[PDB]
């Protein structure tokens, strides 16, 4: 998902023609999949979802 | 480096400027921290000598105190530790 | 090697305006003296004109006078397409009144000595039986434009109308020239210069003028050793 | 705000403050004292003439005189002319 | 034309328009 | 102003309600609501304006004429139809050959259906004719020649740039225009106008006595330096002679911007297409000194300004002399009784009107009470707030208007004497000043040359603007440079010499523009204007000046010298006379600075806007960028104690005037300020040492 | 502005003159500013030398819309702006505003002395490429300068017998000479003997193999006079170019130059291209006259052919063999058909020093599509809904429209403008949301010390077998630091672990013949508060490495949603800014 | 979102620790990126002791 | 009337021959006015002396390369093309270099007749090989400027005489630029700033003085019509 989102939005920028390079993209993509959920508690202090 | 002579604000060149210090940032605090040191000598020369010392090198006719650092910083004059 | 050195002759075309020309130069270097010479005289000869006003009804610049067609600033750009020549170099002061219907040409102006004015022909204002026009004239010598002086600046009086002066007595100049650059290699410009003055001073005493400040100028680079 | 502090009338009592201080000592130490206790330049608190002639242990009357005196060389124009400026 | 005291500007127009420009602050 | 449609307003939608599909222009549009002007702002489409020959339907909605067409037979009775019957009806073309007795041509016509498709129909359906051309276009939009050549863009630039030109001083009309020069001056009001015929008794620059030709005499009484509502010059000058016979319906007297009856929005400046040492750069404008010198862009500019004298709680107020600290100096305009005198100029912050209010008792502080114990000065009770001119504005004063409630003027309760004092100042052309032709292509002066270095032709004529290249051919304007050449046409006049017949170019021209005058006034409409053939026609002969001088050959161009080095330019450039504006955005009304000014009241920020003095609003995206330098000092300077740092503020000041080092900043105001609020609502905010 | 910099400076030259013994006090010295005394303007000179100012401008897009500069005095009230910071501002001269700060502590004055200062925010935060470069008017100026005419006045041509070959010049100085005769032109091809710039590497390997050091060399050059005194800008050091300045061109010159030069020598060398691109554009002769303006000769054959097609289709419509919906697409297709003609003969019949077209085909601005709109034809107009119409527009605007089709021309501009207006709000809101997304992505260590990382698609296979290079490496491969090694069918180590990656080495990478390579990246970064310095590799604006106290976050959410506002649509998928 | 950001803040008793980026611009210290961080926040500049002597 | 401040002139020497002037404060714009008719009287005004032609045994019609040599023909044109050289006598005067053997010819090889002379002999020019003898004669003369490679007004009357161009001039590359001094006490002045270069054979500072005589005379010309006429009178210095 991560060269999924970087080739997506870099499609659209060079179809436009403007030279960005990835790494801003990817410093957002990187701020994105930071969390997890939680399926199963365990026993201790997360609440499911 | 052949470089044409520069003039006003940008003498002496930055780019001789920064093989000096690590990067940029520790640049301006240390050339910052030194024009208030020469701007707290010019304020307390009229009373009693203390601590502080310079300008090390020669100023000009009337010269901001910060070229007066950056000239330092350029002309190896001085040293820092950083944090 | 031509050891020749130029000349100047002249040929007068009307009154105000007459073609100098000379010949031979250098080549590559006609249009060089030629525009050398047009922003001379074009920029820097020195003249009069006029400098400020007061007509006795107003009391300021952005007003009417009872009976005339024109307001103030009409009078304003009018007397400002003037042409005057004085003599002397303090500000001398010249007059007008006029009582009564009738177009106001500038041949209506009483001038003192020295000064003149060198078109009589001039409409500068109309009035009718109401009418009555009185007004007072600076004239002051000068070189180049100059914007009219503050009334604070000076210690003038609440009557006073300055206006823009421009001393200039030329009025349009070009050139061209003919390179006859034969394959001989004896090659010539031939600089046909074209001065046409504003009939305040002829372009004789324009040019000669022009060429006083650039002998005075090049003196400069030359006295050295 | 109107009665927001202006910034610059502070700077220049402050100023007035170290010029009036210096004129005061240019003075002899007597007379600047008369003339602070005087006009309350010490404590904010306007002492008068017996206060003045108790703290110094003289006459209210030798106090009015050395007052009166003193005014006297302020209004000369050579201790006058770095104060006419800051009214 | 049809206004008296015009200047004298002469037009390009290849056409002829029946209808004038009506009165511009009739609405 | 008038004739303006505006969908947004009590009972309309508003802009944040305003979909992208109402802005568009529906087929309906046309000949009812000028698809070209429109505000370029954030209202585009929801502000228009009328067409030229619509007219308002008793129901609210919006007739047309149109010439019906009956068996192929162009009629002349005018039938106005509203937007239905247009949808039902089939609606052709004016410039269509019609066969000078109301039959068509050719059978294939251009029409429109009803949905707004375009169709060729044979001619025998077509019910409807358009009235003439230029009937889409609005009432400034039609006066932009070569219209038909712009961009709608470009157009749509012009449109809304032609209505914010200003008044100059002498206003002399455009050589090309259009039809609506005239007649939208003398139906604008600005003009006067002689209502019934006769012949002229006195004049004046005040008045005109018309004498009728039964008996009756009237004065149509001027307007003259009256201030508009933008500040601007309103003189009416008259242009008639006191020997002249008038008719009714006759220009009498040209007002602000009109010259002979018509209008003229600006001069008629020589122009030339070259790029001129990076002056004229990115739509940026160089002008000769001649402008400056002859007055030829110059407004009049009239201010107005205001006092009261009103009551108050710790008595009343006074208009007098009797002003507090203030050198018999600055006392020397003002008159006995207050006012200044008329026509003393002034600058900025002299006094205007002397008003002084009453203060009360304040306990002073010992260093000013001892300043009065020295000086003898009193304690001058009454503090003066008096009308100071304010900053960065000068100029002569016309007219003082006074009212008094001693001569039972109407006056607001609480209120003792009102009085107005109009300023004008006379602006000339500057640096950065708007200049803009008719054709969108605006653009700030850059520079202005001396006269000697700028470029003049093969006879000593200095040109006068010089626009840049590279902003013609992306902005698809070329109708600049057909104005540009007709221009040149219409400055020497033409002559087209037909000897053996009518060139080929020529034969549909009407008479009388086979030979023409210098400075001849010309005019195109605007969708059947002059023809590009036309153009190269009347551009091959175009008589010389005073020599044997054709000075711009048939291709359009002339060979320049250059002012400055003075070799010739090594290609042929592009003169002719443009017709150009002086628009309303001024250096002077725009340039602004604040170092310590008035503060905010409930948040201690500075101010805002030219009005007062205020700064600039640093604001969040600002902040960001100076986060991406990394710049952490001069944000913390900037958002403390330039702004907040109540305190800091006076220390920073004392310091800079000590010249020691600026204090370390506190916290902000606005913070404190968060923190009540939270407090407030029932939030228990602190803040936690460690 | 002198009038306007006496009001910043107020509290400085009120010190000053005091100082100077002008004023009794603070209070005589503020009336004496209030009454502006000339000598206040003297004071004023001496107070504003070596004290920068900033120039904001809204909107601020992206991080180059506050830069730092040395103010000096200027007559008038407005603004003076130096022409190469227009592109890093976005602003044209129709009349726009900015904003003037004044930095006051020593550590505020050092920040915008030393970070936001002009002359060392060249190139882009984005890509890199340079923002100084010289554009527009510039561009065209050396365009003309270095461009080469065959046939011109004074060529080298090698004929003899009779004469020999009035070619060869001694020096540029001489060629100068010759040039100010009107013997050589410009831009014709001679053969000068140069001693003070670098030749190219093939002739300085061929004559002097290893060390020509040029100050003292001699070397002879076939070339034209504009491309000497072209390569008299750029520095000693800095080999010969001899090519024609195409945009690209300056543009690669440009990106080479701060790639590998200090930075004030790049600051000069742009300053000189500036200089002697606006004195050769006033010689170009760039001008616009209808003359100028060619009509395709060919063009109502052309009109005639399409439109017996376009007939034909409307025919088969009205004898009800298709719908109402084919024959719109049949018209769409060949009125396409036939602006693409018009087109392609437009372009084949202009000439090469016709203006229009050089000012295109140089790269200084306007594609293509509005040198065929000024003349040609205009083509299909959009709808208001989207789609196309039918008719459609066949004249060009130096013809002049008719009514009808320049109403139909108002739906598409009106559109466009709107259109414009709502994106920019949309794009300037995007930026708002990712900056806040982003603020807390610094650079706090320098070295994570992982092993993980992405990999590059980095010049995939041909099926025949060579190395094609992938056109969007300079994106996707650039400015990075590897994490493991290259090496190739069990050879030699070809780049080591953490290097900086540049051009000289994916050029070595592609002549050794290696398509993947492992790289570090933000993505995989295993520091516990933002990123790593290596993980983000070369910093994009200053060349080298990113520093350890970048907010590489923010500079990441400008980039992304600073380019936007220019990002049309499309004639169900989203293709723009709502897609993004 | 200010008012639900704030109440279920409110709620959980959600201490701020300062640390980012956007709350020292609030807040008027000195933000902890650039010439803020304490690696360069916190230099010691004093002349070198052969300059120094020389001095 | 007065000038209001007089200019001055000084000098920036940078090699030994090439420097630098500059002039200030004019009146704006003055820097124009006189800075381009500087330029065209330093490169146009100065007489001296250069080669006209030459004529070389051995080569007739192989233009290409001289035999018993290594460098080609256009080489030895080239480098005898910069040639500094004075003169007094009027008339085309003729030297001749010639030298057998191998080894490297200099410019002070040459031996000059009377009155003409090189200023620097420790000039390479040519390279010889295996005993050859290089023999080419020199047509100098003196002029004024730059011209070009004259065409031969004769056609065969010297089949050997081949021309050359003939920079005449002793400056070689003059350039000026403008600036903006004191834009408020006095209302936004120039300064004149140039950059000549010259050869060897007189200074810069004698270049320039010997140009500012040449043109004071040229508008001296100017001057003799009305001498009575007022102008801008600098005064004294
Ligand atoms: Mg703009
Ligand atoms: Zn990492």
């Amino acid at each position: 998902v991560q060269i999924h989102l970087v080739r997506e939005v870099q499609e659209v920028y060079r179809a436009q023609g403007v030279s960005i390079h990835d790494k801003h993209i990817e410093v957002i993509v990187r701020q994105m999949l930071r969390r997890v959920t939680i399926i199963d508690s365990g026993s201790t202090e997360f609440l499911p979802g | 480096g052949g470089y044409d002579t520069p003039l006003g604000i940008t003498n002496p060149p930055i780019d001789e400027l920064l093989d000096r210090v690590s990067s940029k940032y520790a640049l301006v605090i240390y050339a910052a921290k030194r024009a208030r040191q020469i701007n707290d000598y010019y304020n307390q020369l009229g009373e009693g000598i203390l601590e502080y010392v310079g300008p090390l090198v020669e100023p000009g006719l009337q010269e901001k105190p910060l070229s007066i650092a950056l000239r330092e910083i350029h002309a190896d004059l001085l040293e820092h530790t950083e944090g | 090697l031509i050891s020749q050195r130029p000349t100047l002759s002249e040929d007068v075309l009307t009154d105000n305006r007459s073609q100098f020309v000379i010949e031979p130069l250098e080549p590559g270097f006609g249009y060089t003296l030629g525009n050398s010479l047009r922003r001379t005289l074009l920029s820097s000869i020195p003249g009069a004109a006029v400098t400020s006003i007061r007509i006795d009804g107003v009391l300021h610049e952005f007003t009417t006078v009872p009976g005339v067609k024109e307001d103030v600033t009409e009078i304003i750009l009018n007397l400002k397409s003037l042409v005057v020549s004085s003599e002397e170099d303090e500000p001398v002061t010249m007059y007008l009144r006029k009582q009564g219907p009738g177009e106001v040409t500038a041949g209506d102006i009483v001038p003192p000595a020295g000064v003149t004015v060198h078109n009589p022909g001039m409409h500068i204002a109309t009035l009718n039986d109401k009418g009555k026009l009185e007004v007072e004239l600076v004239v002051e010598r000068g070189r180049g434009y100059v914007p009219a002086v503050q009334n604070r600046a000076s210690g003038a009086e609440i009557g006073r109308i300055p206006v823009d002066s421009i001393y200039s007595p030329v009025l349009k100049v070009t050139y061209k020239v003919d390179a006859t650059r034969v394959e001989q290699r004896t090659d010539f410009d031939k600089l046909i210069l074209d001065v046409e003055t504003k009939n305040s001073i002829s372009p004789r005493d324009a040019l000669a003028s022009a060429g006083k400040t650039l002998v005075e100028l090049f003196g400069l680079a030359r006295e050295l050793n | 705000d109107s009665e927001a502090v202006v910034a610059v009338d502070a700077v220049s009592f402050t100023l007035l403050q170290d010029q009036l201080q210096s004129v005061l000592d240019t003075l002899s130490e007597r007379e600047a004292g008369v003339v602070r206790l005087r006009f309350g330049l010490t404590d904010g608190q306007p002492r008068t003439l017996d206060e003045i002639g108790q703290v110094y242990g003289v006459t209210r009357e030798r106090i009015r005189q050395i007052e009166s005196k003193t005014m006297s060389k302020l209004r000369h124009p050579s201790r006058s002319q770095v104060l006419r400026d800051y009214l | 034309n049809s206004v008296p005291g015009a200047p004298n500007r002469v037009s390009f127009a290849k056409l002829r328009e029946p209808l004038e420009v009506p009165g511009l602050l009739d609405v | 102003h008038k004739r303006r449609l505006s969908a947004l307003g009590p009972g309309g939608l508003s802009r944040e309600r305003a979909g992208l599909e109402v802005r568009d222009v529906h087929p309906s549009h046309y000949g009812r609501m000028c698809p070209i002007e429109t505000p370029e702002g954030p209202n585009i489409g929801l502000i228009g304006s009328l067409s030229v020959y619509a007219r308002v339907n008793p129901f609210g909605f919006i007739e047309t004429p149109y010439r019906k067409v009956v068996d192929g037979v162009v009629s002349d009775e005018i039938v106005y139809l509203t937007a239905d019957e247009e949808d039902r009806h089939v609606v052709a073309q004016a410039n269509s050959p019609i066969d000078a007795d109301g039959r068509f041509v050719e059978p294939r016509v251009l029409v429109r259906r009803k949905a707004g498709e375009v169709e060729y129909v044979p001619s025998s359906e077509v019910d409807y004719m358009d009235v003439s051309p230029r009937q889409m276009v609005s009432v400034a939009t039609a006066m932009i020649p070569f219209l038909e050549h712009d961009d709608a863009n470009r157009a749509l630039m012009g449109a809304n740039m032609q209505r914010q030109a200003v008044p100059l001083v002498r206003s002399e009309a455009p050589l090309v225009g259009t039809g609506m020069e005239l007649r939208a001056a003398i139906d604008a009001g600005d003009v006067v106008v002689a209502e019934e015929s006769g012949v002229i008794e006195e004049v004046s620059a005040d008045y005109i006595t018309v004498m009728h030709d039964n008996g009756t005499r009237r004065t149509y009484r001027m307007r003259k330096f009256a201030r508009s509502n933008h500040g601007t010059c309103a003189n009416q000058c008259p242009i008639v002679d006191a020997g002249d016979r008038v008719e009714a319906g006759q220009v009498i007297a040209d007002g602000p911007c009109t010259d002979d009856g018509e209008m003229a929005l600006g001069k008629n400046l020589l122009v030339a297409i070259m790029p001129w040492e990076g002056h004229n750069y990115e739509d940026a404008i160089i002008l000769s000194n001649r402008l400056v010198e002859e007055d030829v862009l110059t407004s009049i500019h009239i201010e107005e300004h205001e006092i009261d004298a009103r009551d108050t709680k710790l008595g009343a107020e006074e208009i007098t002399r009797d002003i507090p600290n203030i050198s018999d100096e600055v006392l020397a305009d003002l008159d006995e009784r207050g006012i200044v005198r008329i026509g003393a100029e002034v600058r900025d912050g002299d006094i205007l009107v002397g008003k002084v209010t009453p203060k009360g008792e304040t306990e002073l502080t010992p260093e000013e009470r001892l300043l009065r114990a020295i000086f003898g000065e009193k304690a001058r009770e009454v503090r003066d707030t008096s009308l100071k001119v304010p900053h960065g504005e000068s100029g002569k004063v016309i007219g003082i208007r006074v009212f008094s409630r001693e001569d039972e003027d109407e006056l607001p309760a609480g209120v003792n004497e009102l009085v107005r004092v109009y300023v004008a100042q006379k602006r000339k052309i500057s640096d950065g000043d708007k200049l803009a032709g008719r054709h969108g292509n605006k653009g700030v002066i850059g520079k202005i040359l001396p006269v000697e270095d700028m470029p003049f032709l093969a006879d000593g004529t200095p040109v006068d603007i010089i626009l840049n290249t590279h902003g013609v051919p992306r902005r698809m304007n070329i109708g600049q440079i057909l104005e540009t050449h007709l221009g040149w046409c219409a400055h020497s006049g033409w002559k087209v010499d037909a000897a053996k017949g009518v060139p080929d170019w020529a034969a549909r021209l009407p008479d009388e523009l086979l030979e023409a005058q210098p400075n001849a006034i010309v005019s195109t409409p605007v969708f059947d204007g002059a023809q590009e053939a036309e153009l190269q026609g009347l551009l091959s002969c175009t008589l010389p000046n005073r020599d044997g001088d054709v000075l711009v050959d048939a291709d359009g161009k002339a060979m320049l010298f250059d002012g400055r080095s003075g070799e010739p330019f090594p290609y042929p450039v592009t003169v002719g006379y443009m017709y150009i504006m002086k628009l309303h955005h001024l250096v002077d009304d725009k340039i602004h600075a604040r170092s310590t000014g008035p503060y905010s009241m409930i948040t201690q920020q500075p101010l805002g806007g030219k009005a007062q003095f205020g700064g600039q609003r640093f604001g969040e995206m600002e902040c960001w960028a100076m986060q991406a330098y990394g710049a952490a000092y001069t944000l913390q300077e900037l958002l403390t104690i330039k702004s907040d740092d109540t305190v800091g503020r006076v220390k920073v000041y004392e310091a800079i005037v000590k010249g020691e080092n600026i204090p370390e900043p506190g916290i902000p105001e606005s913070f404190k300020v968060l923190l009540k609020e939270l407090q407030s609502l029932c939030l228990n905010v602190e803040v936690l040492s460690s | 502005p002198k009038l306007m910099a006496l009001e910043l400076f107020k509290p400085f030259v009120m010190k000053r003159l005091v100082d100077l013994n002008h004023a009794q006090n603070i209070k005589s010295a503020k009336r004496m500013v209030e009454r502006q005394r000339p000598q206040v303007w003297d004071v004023l000179e001496e107070v504003i030398a070596e004290h920068p100012v900033l120039l904001n401008r809204a909107p601020t897009l992206h991080r180059l819309g506050i830069q730092a500069f040395e103010p000096m005095l200027v007559e008038g009230k407005a603004i003076q702006l130096h022409p190469l910071v227009c592109e890093a501002f976005n602003a044209d001269f129709d009349g726009d505003q900015m904003a003037v700060h004044l930095p006051l502590s020593a550590e505020a004055q050092a920040e915008a002395r030393i970070l936001m200062l002009s002359s060392n925010n060249i190139l882009s935060p984005a890509s890199g490429r340079p923002l100084a470069m010289p554009r527009l008017d510039m561009v065209t100026g050396l365009y003309y300068l270095t461009t080469e005419v065959p046939g011109d006045t004074g060529e080298y041509q090698p004929a003899s017998g009779d004469h020999p070959e009035t070619g060869v010049y001694s020096s540029p100085a001489e060629a100068i000479m010759a040039a100010d005769r009107g013997v050589l032109s410009v831009r014709a091809k001679i053969k000068v003997r140069l001693t003070q710039l670098r030749p190219p590497v093939e002739i300085e390997a061929e004559l002097f193999g290893h060390s020509g050091w040029q100050p003292g060399d001699a070397w002879m050059a076939e070339t034209t006079l504009g491309r000497v005194m072209f390569n008299e800008l750029l520095p000693l050091g800095y080999p010969f170019v001899n090519k024609q300045m195409h945009k690209k061109v300056q543009a690669a010159i440009i990106n080479d130059l701060a790639e590998r030069y200090p930075m004030i020598v790049v600051a000069q060398t742009v300053d000189k291209l500036k200089d002697a691109g606006f004195y050769w554009a006033t010689r170009s002769g760039v001008t616009v006259s209808m003359a100028d303006v060619l009509v395709p000769p060919r063009k109502k054959e052309i009109l005639d052919h399409y439109e017996e097609r376009a007939d034909k289709v409307e025919k088969q419509f009205q004898r009800g063999a298709l719908n109402h919906d084919e024959r719109n697409e049949a018209l769409v297709e060949i009125w396409k058909e036939a602006t693409d003609e018009v087109g392609q003969a437009l372009r084949e019949h202009y000439p090469d020093d016709n203006p229009i077209i050089t000012i295109v085909d140089s790269g200084a601005t306007g594609n293509f599509t509005q040198t065929r709109t000024l003349a040609g034809m205009k083509g299909l107009v959009t709808n208001p809904k989207g789609e196309f119409i039918p008719r459609p527009v066949k004249s060009s605007f130096r013809e002049g429209l008719t009514v009808l089709e320049y109403f139909i021309n108002t739906h598409g501009a009106r559109k466009g403008l709107a259109d414009t207006a709502l994106r920019t709000a949309d794009s300037g809101y995007l930026t708002r949301r990712l900056v806040d997304v982003s603020q807390d992505v610094i650079v706090r260590e320098h070295d994570c010390q992982t092993e993980r990382g992405i990999v590059v698609e980095l010049a995939e296979r041909a099926p025949d077998g060579t190395l094609i290079r992938d056109p969007y490496i300079e994106t996707s491969a650039y400015a990075r630091t590897l994490g493991t090694d290259a090496v190739d069918e069990a050879g030699n180590v070809i780049v080591e672990r953490g290097q900086d990656l540049g051009d000289p080495e994916i050029d070595a990478l592609l002549a050794a013949g290696i398509t993947q390579v492992k790289v570090r990246s933000v993505l995989t970064c295993a520091t516990s508060t933002g990123v790593c310095a290596t993980c983000y590799g070369r910093s994009m604006a200053t060349g080298k490495l990113v520093d350890i106290g970048e907010a590489v976050g923010i500079v990441a959410a400008q980039s992304i949603g600073e380019p936007g506002t220019q990002l049309t649509m499309r004639t169900d998928i989203t293709g723009g800014l709502p897609r993004v | 979102e200010t008012t639900r950001v704030l109440t279920d803040a409110a709620i959980n008793c959600r201490s701020d620790k300062l640390n980012g980026l956007k709350e020292n611009v609030i807040i008027g210290k000195l933000i902890p990126a650039g010439t803020g961080i304490n690696r360069y926040r916190n230099i010691a500049v004093q002349p070198t002791e052969e300059a120094r002597a020389a001095a």
